[PDB]
């Protein structure tokens, strides 16, 4: 079962949507995988929204990213499966953190925005 | 007495029927390439055999 | 179904029943009196005026607070100062009308502040929750400094959403992302209840102001009205589709009002035994964060803020968007209304508190 | 599990066949996963065409079945009659009986 501190966890459909978005971004180079890269993105400001893995053990290695997001007002979720996330990113190896980055002239801008909105809805 | 002041209830938590959306598991570029390489290779082999 | 017991609860439960009952009776009497002496014209006119006033509120003062966003904004019982929890784990307090700080307290919570409530006994010992996973009472002094904590109350395991004070002052209810909602003994700081009645967490509580009934709004969309005394429920989940992030009663026990993720504020539980909604209200484009009323002290006026960048106000008979409140730049996560008057204090993701006058 | 028991040899080859079948449905992002294959089978169910495409996929994914078969096939040839009824094949010559 998934971690309590990994919050907000997505729901299934939402998770799927997010992964699709990630995949799209990966194809368009508008994504960055990896805790450290996510952090970098956040620092820059380029992060549109952050996707983490709930099933990161030891969860602690993420649980700065959420804080960062909060302090930068970037929405964020955890999805459940790090394997799935990795696959979406385009990496066989299992991944914990990714960042869909900003770029006005993306084909997938609209889609990304939708996902962002959804993420925001979750937060409270 | 009619509604008791002794007991603490723990009623049945109604679990909502969640729709199992079987996940689109994606592939790595490399994985995709491998898939393409192997199927195509197999096909080629078949052709060769079914022509040699 | 699955029914054990405890002695402290029993001791308290009788008291609750007594207190609730007398108060309830009084309320009923008041209501009766009201109908008896009212008229079509003047009352209606007054209501209209009130509505107009609400509409023509504008953003008076937006005072920033904290690094992270402002989870909770709670106006004192006295109605003089407001308390503002931010996500960092700090609960600054501001003299409402001017809106200037008294102190800061980062070393209180480590996690995200949940809700802050003020104690209904004017003697100001506000409570506040967190994802931190513990509630803290704070004996507030205007002069001494700012806040001193009294007692911490470890009951829940997971992160908390919302605490309230039961209108007596002897109890503090707290609901959490764990499955339960838990009522506390104000004096000794020890638990009694734990209603495991939702498949996901209890995201919000709300006591009825008479003191009989508590609506537990769950993350499941199962809003359960618990007779605390009985441990017995008069529920409708058939309100909401997404999670019930808030619930709050018209102080006139007459109504519960649950605000949602679906955005639709559902105002139900009525004299009507069929339990049908006089209405559902379309509150905010995105989600609803807070719902409030204000008939303590004045008249009954629904007010809600959302993740749409708008507060708005609804007539407690009609249920209508009587007026949008543009004022925040970003999301609004919490709000309170001035008991006596027209004077809203609301906060959020803009990372400011804001007044409306 | 029951489904697996009846029709499904549940090896690597079978899995491959299943994958192929799902692709032939249409499926883009590698259609759907297999916990025990059961889920995959269920998913396929709407498409409804299962065990034919392993009786093709083993002929391609290797040709060992083909080899076995060899160790044949008759068309409606010129002057079938149709009393005549035999046609073999072997690579030096198309041997007709």
């Amino acid at each position: 079962a998934p971690n309590p501190k990994a919050f907000p966890l997505a729901d299934a459909a939402l998770t799927q949507q997010i992964l699709d978005v990630v995949q799209q971004a990966a194809n368009l180079r508008q994504l960055k995988k990896g805790a450290n890269e996510a952090t970098k993105t956040l620092n820059r400001g380029i992060s549109e929204f952050i996707i983490m893995a709930a099933d990161c053990e030891p969860i602690e290695i993420l649980l700065h990213l959420p804080l960062l997001c909060e302090d930068k007002n970037v929405p964020y979720v955890f999805v459940p499966s790090r394997v799935a996330l990795g696959r979406a990113c385009g990496v066989s190896r299992p991944v914990i953190a990714a960042s869909i980055t900003t770029n006005d002239a993306s084909a997938i801008k609209t889609q990304i925005y939708a996902v962002k909105d959804k993420i925001e809805t979750l937060l409270i | 007495e009619h509604p008791s002041i002794r007991y603490v209830a723990h009623p049945l938590p109604e679990k909502i029927n969640e729709a199992k959306v079987s996940i689109k598991a994606y592939l790595t570029q490399h994985e995709r390439k491998r898939l393409r390489r192997n199927r195509r290779k197999m096909a080629r082999e078949a052709r060769e055999i079914k022509i040699k | 179904f699955f029914t054990p017991a405890t002695s402290e609860l029993i001791f308290a439960r009788r008291f609750l029943i007594n207190y609730s009952l007398e108060r309830s009776r009084k309320r009923l009497q008041k209501e009766m009196e009201r109908h008896q002496k009212f008229n079509t014209r003047q009352e209606l006119l007054s209501r209209r005026t009130e509505l107009q006033r609400m509409a023509n509120l504008e953003l008076a003062g937006s005072q920033l607070v904290s690094t992270k966003p402002i989870s909770a904004v709670s106006l004192s019982t006295d109605d003089m100062v407001v308390a503002t929890g931010s996500w960092a784990g700090d609960l600054q307090v501001l003299n409402s009308q001017t809106l200037q700080p008294l102190t800061q307290k980062l070393d209180s919570h480590v996690g995200k502040i949940g809700a802050i409530d003020w104690h209904p006994d004017s003697n100001n010992q506000m409570i506040s929750c967190a994802e931190d996973g513990l509630i803290k009472n704070f004996q507030y002094s205007n002069e001494e400094g700012g806040l001193r904590l009294l007692g911490d109350l470890v009951g829940h395991e997971r992160r908390i959403s919302d605490v309230k004070y039961h209108p007596s002052g002897k109890f503090i209810g707290s609901a959490s992302h764990d499955m339960t909602w838990r009522l506390w003994d104000a004096s000794t700081h020890q638990e009694l209840l734990l209603q495991e009645g939702h498949d996901k967490g209890v995201f919000s509580l709300s006591f009825q102001c008479d003191g009989s009934l508590v609506c537990s709004g769950g993350m499941d969309s199962l809003s359960m009205l618990w007779d605390i005394r009985s441990g017995s429920k008069v529920m409708t989940l058939a309100g909401h589709s997404k999670p019930i992030y808030t619930v709050a009663w018209s102080p006139n026990g007459y109504q519960v009002a649950t605000g949602g993720g679906d955005g639709i504020i559902n105002v139900w539980d009525i004299r009507k035994r069929d339990e049908g909604q006089l209405n559902q209200i379309l509150a905010h484009r995105n989600i609803v964060t807070q719902v409030r009323f204000s008939k303590e002290d004045g008249g009954k006026k629904l007010v809600s803020c959302g993740y749409d960048n708008l507060i708005n106000v609804y007539s407690s008979d009609t249920w209508l968007k009587m007026g949008s409140l543009a004022g925040h730049t970003d999301k609004i996560i919490s709000l309170d209304i001035s008991n006596n008057s027209h004077f809203l204090v609301s906060g959020g993701w803009d990372r400011s508190i804001k007044l409306w006058n | 599990a029951k489904s697996t028991e009846n029709e499904i040899p549940n090896l690597i080859e079978k899995m491959v066949a299943k994958g192929l079948n799902d692709l032939v449905e249409q499926y883009k992002f590698r259609e759907t996963t297999h916990s025990k294959r059961e889920l995959d089978s269920g998913d396929d169910q709407p498409q409804s065409s299962e065990a034919k495409r392993t009786k093709f996929s083993n002929p391609a994914i290797p040709p060992v079945i083909d080899l076995e078969k060899i160790k044949k096939l008759m068309t409606v040839t010129k002057v079938s009659l149709p009393e005549g009824s035999f046609k073999r094949v072997k690579p030096q010559y198309d041997e007709i009986h």
